[PDB]
DNA sequence: CCTGCATCCGAGAGCTGAGGAACCCAACCATATGGATTATGTCAAG
DNA sequence: CTTGACATAATCCATATGGTTGGGTATAATGGGAGTCGTCTCGGATGCAGG
């Protein structure tokens, strides 16, 4: 499109082909050296002189283009990034009701973003039709005259529809020639600018007819062709042929508008939120748009050089400056809101990040302006966008997720699959449909009963344009493929989802992404059957490429001998820091001499157990209150979890320092540091860097550095461990000037990085969650002997408060607990797909078998029923849980089939007065760790202008005492406390110095003074030429500057 | 109303262009008016510049705001010219009018030249104004005797003015013109070398390609001084709540800990001196800059007490030993 | 002449937390470097 | 408590080097360019319509 770069009346530069080379550096080197993983782009071009025909052909280097990795991300400046897809209004022709005036309609023509102006057509109340473009109302009949339309042509094309055609006609315009009409239109659109003929021609051609300026996309072309029932030749609204304008879209659009206004059947308004009217721009399209912008800037530069350069001695290399293209690509991949720091807390986090759909971004919607209509779940979202997974705050409904079976077509429209039904017989043919195509049929639910593959049900539940209906099997045309297709990948991992309220299912879906990998992670006892596919598609684990046999196994290597006879070595990623500080390592799961078929697992990735997604741990839980320690979502856990290293995670931190050049002399990284005893320099090596394996605590030196003090001869500028951090030093990396592939900033001699590792155990203040939206902070860790225990001596691991269930209405966790109890005693795991899985009777049969094991084990040893069990059974007999007249064993089994057991209190030995729900639950540790959040400050750095404390834990900052905190202090009448907050603790410089000195001297703090921010306010008001004066009671000036600003 | 570029273009287009006869006529009038100005300078014996300014002030009229009194007195002094000499004054007036018309008519060439310097640190109107300055220079320096067209001589001056203004005003931290040329040459050489090599060149390659007198260290320094400052108001994060300057600590003012340490140190020094004799403490304070900030020499302190420098030195050493004892005590 | 009536434009829309594109040529003050002078402080002694 | 004799830092002018600044180019040239259409109501100033 951009080439050929014709020069005005000459030289012509024409594009021939391009190629992409191989990357100069591999992915891991790019990560280590802070480089972009990219490939060089070469374009072969030829310069032809118009008259001579002398052709100079050259291949010119255009720069580098970033390369997507195998998993679908990019390495930009050494950091992993994901481009988020953008949802927006599809280009084309739309017709909407006029909001101000009923019975009238507005027609809209919309091109691709930044590829033309939106064009409005509207029937004015006085009868003349008017088109608005670039905020300029003017009559459409003028442009129609320009396009070459006569009175007879318009009259015969639109005579049928009544008086609208009479309102169209205007004899003043129609007496002019298309040249006069062109000049007249140009003078309406550009008032004042001299009306040269070729100038007007160029302006109007660029408005609607230039393919390099206006562009209805392929999507817009398709939508217009299907809506208007006409055929486009290109992507513009009009053509410039034989020196004159030919219409393409305007008359069909106006005919549709008139037919709609006349109530003619077969003409309808458009739903702008319909998923047939909204499309997805993916990574390729966004990158190509930025590439086109850069190419246009390059074309401008080429034309300038063609004008200025010596036409005799010119080549394609000399004409082309590739800086704008590189700048556009860098800008897109480094500053675009849609280019995001990849979320890699666990593999599911990255997979979910790659499937995100955003309505925001450049050219998108605004978070404050989006109201109700865009945040809603449309009926056409069914099978295309998950109705559950979305953020909870101000971004709700603006960021969503692609449905599991959905596909984005070549035009950008999301398609979903349906099985074809013919004559009441469900077939294997699967058709992927857009929402518009889907609207034409009657689609049966996937849970329709079948005999063989014939619909064995007289009444079938179906959708007709989203409306639920009941139909006979004959009227059915298509059937859904699976319930899984309605929800996203994260929501598909919640078992018993049909028993959960949507809000808490949202919380569970979102919280699965914050799960931290654990060193003893397990797969859930109750699964939905999608864990293995999630692990496989994340490229976190290692699988055998072909059938073969394993030759070498190591903690860092697996060598496999395939049946081809070729030895293949797979290195293992070990203790690698993710973007979020979690450690991602691969652990071999194969032995030497083992035979492996194709696709067999070789090594487990992070948060994986034998190829299954393993986000947390299966623990024994009891659902009961406990001494107020699980009050309002708090959680009580047993110390036995800590004893056997459950919920233990590994975290890695990176600390970086630089030695650069200074005017007072260069900095240097060295061990020779003044004014420190050898107790402070124990762990440093001979080069001034801490040794691998040393333990470091807050205040310890990591990298030694000395700087020239000056100040009218060296001083300590070393890197130390910040408060609240530390651990074991696991890595050190040094990058020096001149080293291959290193690109330091000017002046920086060298850079040193240190990687420090931590093994974090569960502690009070940590956050735990299950897959059903139940989240809570650990509030108490009890010794084993205090935990409630089963009659066989087994203690529970977790106690959850039952008050979290009734108002949250997430009953799926209860069914999960019952199935977990059955599996715990039967020693098995379960796959329970959503909306088609385990029901209550099956769980009851499994619980009956589990009770046979749980009780026959006791009966064999020669034990009857406990006295405490008899007392609890009496209480339950009063409660109506068991039927009177049965033996104690029968009543115990009756309780067990309800998921309840007799439980004993570890502190007293007496039983809990009622039976308690106990079972296995899958619980994950979340990335919100109290270690990373506790922060305090007495004094520290202050800001440059306001002289107030800085913000953030990293800056050793202070807490913000905002407007409503001040309101609360005022409402208490606590004047002196508020004055302390405003002056002695924030920006009264003399006041804070005096307060600190008085406190360390044992006295009480003095009275405060004027805060510095008010002096700044006075100075800024003087800069606006306003005289602000402070006065005493007698209206005389009071100098708050102590005399420093009076001449 | 708004968009001053359109307003300026309209006002420029309101002035018609020139033909060869009109252009040569105006240039000849300008040159002959300057000759008349210098002849009047010889006749009256006064400075040529001042009479140039009075002629120009009288032409431009009251509307344009040296002052009215002196221009009036010298204008009347110009009315004492007998005959065959006031013709020079008429020629000078016509020449100044010709200069104004020449500039007004050739303003459009300035716009045509200046439209190809956008995106280099200066707005379009600023470039246009500097081009106008260069056009005034070209008008004054033009020689019609060479029969060359005016635009041929005007383009060079307009381009020079635009380039010089760009070198002078494009950067917040001003960099001299020769260093600006050096930076531009470095960038162009690096771009050509990258086009040849197919990758970003290293500093040694650029140093080799610059020529004699260039090493990699010099290229590094030159690239370092070419860095432009960033804004304190650069938004951090998506929400409009975090700025860059919010993350920058003040390193100038003393901290409360530092101020408390200094206050305690001053109190400790005062106590140590008050432990000594008052006379020797005063001598120490005078010599060590405690009474008046400034440090004295032995001669000055001795002159205060009317004693020699070495007596001051010896009593200061006795006070130093007393400080030794007190610290030990 | 008054009055009302759309019309246009302007200023609002919760808090805390985390977060990163000419080149050349010639004259000219500014600052640097050298050597000599000006008080500053010490080593020795009376 | 001085008194005296070197041995150096601190200032003082005299240039000499690089860094900086002003001036100059002569075929002819003659009006720019990116952009943006998904907020909602509300309140005052105001031009336009009627009587
Ligand atoms: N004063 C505020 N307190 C908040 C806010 N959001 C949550 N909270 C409190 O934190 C508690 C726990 O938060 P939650 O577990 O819901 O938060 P997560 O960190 O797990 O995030 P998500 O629930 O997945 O989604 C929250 C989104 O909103 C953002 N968020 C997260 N925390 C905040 C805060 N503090 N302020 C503003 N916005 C916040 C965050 O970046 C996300 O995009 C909650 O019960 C509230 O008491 C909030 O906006 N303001
Ligand atoms: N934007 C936001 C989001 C959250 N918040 C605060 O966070 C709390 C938790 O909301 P939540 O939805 O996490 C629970 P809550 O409302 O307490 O539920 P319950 O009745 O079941 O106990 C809110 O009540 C607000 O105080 C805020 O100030 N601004
Ligand atoms: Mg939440
Ligand atoms: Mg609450
Ligand atoms: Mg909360």
């Amino acid at each position: 499109e951009t080439f050929p770069i014709e020069e005005e009346d000459g030289l012509v530069l024409d594009f021939l082909e391009y190629r992409l080379g191989e990357p100069p550096f591999p992915q891991d080197e790019c990560r280590e050296k802070d480089l972009t993983y990219q490939a060089p782009l070469y374009a072969r071009l030829q310069l032809i002189h118009k008259d001579t025909g002398l052709i100079k052909e050259d291949e010119v280097f255009l720069g580098h283009i970033p390369l997507m990795t195998e998993d679908g991300s990019f390495i930009i400046n050494g950091a992993d990034r994901v481009i988020v897809s953008q949802i927006h209004r599809s280009p084309g022709v739309y017709f909407t009701p006029d909001p101000a005036r009923p019975g009238r309609y507005i027609a809209s023509i919309i091109p691709l973003p930044k590829r033309g102006p939106w064009i409005d057509l509207e029937v004015e109340p006085n009868g003349v039709v008017s088109m608005k473009v670039n905020k300029r109302k003017f009559p459409l009949v003028l442009l129609l005259r320009v396009l070459g339309y006569d009175q007879e042509t318009l009259a015969r094309e639109l005579g049928a529809y009544g008086e609208l055609v009479q309102g169209l006609m205007d004899e003043s315009v129609f007496a002019m020639r298309p040249e006069e009409a062109l000049i007249r239109l140009f003078t309406l659109l550009r008032p004042g600018d001299p009306p040269k003929r070729d100038k007007a021609v160029a302006y109007v051609y660029g408005l609607i007819a230039d393919p390099r300026r206006y562009d209805l996309g392929e999507a817009g072309r398709y939508k217009a062709e299907e809506k208007l029932g006409i055929r486009l030749s290109g992507r513009t609204l009009a053509r410039f042929e034989d020196g004159e304008f030919k219409d393409e879209v305007f008359l069909p659009t106006l005919r549709y508008l008139f037919a709609l206004t006349a109530g003619v059947p077969g003409h309808e308004v458009d739903d702008i939120d319909h998923l047939g009217n909204r499309r997805i721009r993916t990574v390729g399209e966004l990158m190509t748009d930025q590439f086109r912008v850069g190419l246009a800037r390059l074309a401008r530069g080429v034309r300038e050089r063609m004008l200025m350069g010596s036409e005799d001695s010119l080549t394609p290399a000399k004409l082309v400056n590739s800086r704008p293209l590189e700048a556009a690509i860098r800008e897109f991949f480094s500053r675009s809101q849609l280019s995001q720091f990849k979320d890699e807390t666990n593999p599911l986090s990255s997979l979910r990040h790659k499937r995100r759909i955003s309505a925001l971004g450049p050219g998108g919607l605004t978070r404050e302006r989006a109201g109700f209509d865009v945040r809603d779940v449309h009926r056409t979202h069914y099978g295309r966008i998950c109705p559950v997974e979305t953020p909870e705050g101000a971004n709700i409904g603006l960021i969503t997720s692609l449905a599991a079976y959905a596909r984005v077509d070549e035009l950008g429209f999301i398609r979903t699959p349906y099985r074809r039904v013919v004559g009441g017989v469900v077939t294997d043919e699967v058709v992927y449909m857009t929402a518009t195509e889907e609207d034409r049929y009657t689609i049966a639910q996937a849970n329709t009963p079948l005999e063989g593959n014939r619909i064995a049900a007289e009444r079938v539940v179906a959708r007709r344009k989203g409306e639920p209906v009941i139909v006979s099997p004959e009227e059915v045309e298509f059937m859904d493929v699976s319930p899984k297709q309605v929800f996203s990948v994260n929501t598909n991992l919640i078992p018993f989802l049909e028993h959960d309220d949507a809000n808490r299912a949202l919380m569970g879906s979102n919280m699965q992404t914050q799960a931290v990998p654990l060193i003893r992670a397990q797969a859930p006892v109750v699964m939905t059957g999608l864990e293995e596919r999630v692990v496989r598609d994340s490229l976190a684990a290692l699988y055998a490429e072909e059938d073969g046999e394993v030759a070498k196994v190591d903690g860092n290597r697996i060598v496999v001998r395939y049946e081809d006879g070729r030895l293949v070595e797979y290195p293992l990623r070990r203790f690698y820091r993710s973007n979020q500080g979690t450690a991602l390592d691969q652990r071999p799961r194969v032995v030497v001499g083992q035979r492996v078929r194709k696709g067999d697992l070789l090594a487990d990735g992070p948060a994986s157990e034998n190829g299954f997604l393993a986000l947390g741990q299966n623990v024994l839980v009891a659902i009961m209150p406990f001494d107020g320690y699980n009050f309002e979502d708090a959680i009580v856990i047993s110390e036995e979890l800590l004893k056997r290293d459950f919920y233990t995670s590994i975290h890695i931190e990176r600390y970086e320092i630089e030695a650069r050049d200074t005017k007072l002399g260069p900095e240097r990284i060295t061990r020779d540091i003044p004014h420190l005893s050898e107790a402070a320099l124990r762990d440093l090596d001979e080069e001034g860097v801490v040794r691998i394996g040393a333990e470091v605590k807050p205040g310890d030196i990591l990298v030694g550095r000395t700087s020239f003090k000056g100040e009218s001869d060296v001083k300590d500028t070393s890197l130390r461990v910040p408060p609240g951090e530390g651990g074991i030093v696991v890595r050190t990396v040094r990058l020096r000037r001149g080293d291959p592939g290193v690109e330091l900033k000017p002046g920086v001699r060298e850079v040193v990085r240190v990687y420090v590792a931590q093994k974090r155990k569960l502690q009070v203040g940590d956050k735990l969650a299950n897959r059903h939206g139940n989240k809570g902070v650990v509030a108490k860790i009890l010794p084993v002997e205090d935990m409630p225990h089963l009659p066989d001596g087994t203690p529970v691991d977790v106690i959850l408060n039952p008050l979290g269930v009734p108002s949250r209405m997430n009953l799926g966790q209860i069914l999960e607990t019952h199935l977990g109890l059955a599996g715990y005693f039967l020693g098995q795991r379960y796959i329970s797909p959503i909306f088609d899985g385990a029901k209550e009777p099956e769980i009851k049969e499994l619980l009956a078998q589990a009770f046979e094991v749980y009780f026959g084990k006791r009966k064999g040893e020669g034990f009857g029923v406990d006295k405490r069990e008899v007392e609890v059974l009496r209480r339950a007999e009063k409660l109506g849980l068991v039927t009177p007249g049965k033996t104690p064993e029968e009543q115990l089994k009756e309780l067990f089939l309800q998921g309840k057991v007799v439980l004993y209190d570890g502190r007293t030995g007496e039983p809990i007065e009622g039976p308690i729900v106990v079972g296995q639950m899958f619980i994950m540790k979340l990335y919100h760790m109290v270690e990373d959040k506790m922060h305090a400050r007495s004094t520290g750095p202050y800001s440059l202008i306001t002289q107030q404390p800085l913000g953030g834990k990293a800056q050793f900052g202070g807490q913000r005492f905002g407007e409503m905190e001040v309101w609360a202090l005022e409402a208490y009448g606590a004047a002196h406390t508020l004055q302390e907050m405003l002056t002695l603790k924030s920006d009264d410089i003399e006041g804070r110095n005096a307060a600190y000195e008085a406190i360390i001297k044992g006295e009480d703090v003095p009275e405060p003074s004027v805060p510095e921010s008010f002096r700044v306010l006075v100075k800024e008001l003087q800069a606006l030429a306003l005289d602000v004066q402070t006065l005493d009671e007698k209206d005389n000036p009071v100098d708050i500057f102590e005399g420093l600003a009076s001449k | 109303t708004s968009d001053p570029v359109r307003q300026y273009l309209h006002e420029i287009g309101q002035v018609p262009l020139l033909t060869l006869e009109e252009e040569v006529e105006l240039a000849r009038k300008v040159e002959e008016g300057m000759e008349a100005i210098k002849k009047l300078s010889e006749i009256t014996g006064l400075d040529p510049d001042l009479i140039r300014e009075v002629v120009r002030a009288k032409i431009l009229g009251s509307a344009r705001v040296l002052d009215p009194k002196t221009v009036e007195e010298i204008d009347q002094k110009l009315k004492s010219l007998p005959k065959e000499h006031k013709r020079y004054l008429h020629i000078a007036r016509e020449g100044e009018a010709a200069r104004q018309h020449l500039i007004e008519a050739n303003l459009r060439l300035v716009v045509s030249i200046a439209k190809k310097y956008t995106g280099r640190g200066l707005s379009f109107l600023d470039l246009i104004q500097e081009g106008n300055q260069g056009l005034i220079r070209a008008v004054e320096k033009f020689e019609y005797k060479r029969r060359f067209k005016f635009s041929t001589y005007a383009t060079w001056w307009i381009r020079q003015a635009i380039n010089r203004a760009i070198a002078d005003q494009a950067r917040t931290i001003r960099i001299p013109v020769h260093m600006v040329e050096t930076i531009n040459k470095l960038s162009r050489t690096a771009r050509q070398l990258q086009q040849e090599l197919g990758r970003e060149p290293t500093y040694e390659e650029i140093a080799e390609a610059m020529g004699p007198g260039w090493d990699a260290k010099r290229v590094e320094e030159t690239l370092k001084i070419a860095q432009e400052p960033v804004s304190l108001e650069t938004p951090i994060g998506d929400e409009k709540d975090s700025f860059y300057g919010d993350f920058i600590p003040d390193e100038h003012l003393p901290s409360p800990v530092d101020a408390a340490t200094q206050s305690l140190l001053s109190e400790e020094l005062e106590k140590a001196l008050s432990k000594l004799s008052e006379r020797e403490a005063m001598v120490l304070k005078l010599r060590k800059g405690l009474i008046d900030g400034r440090e004295h020499t032995l001669e000055e302190v001795g002159a205060f007490f009317g004693v020699t420098r070495e007596r001051i030195r010896q009593i200061e050493n006795k006070a130093l030993r007393k400080l030794k004892y007190h610290e030990s005590r």
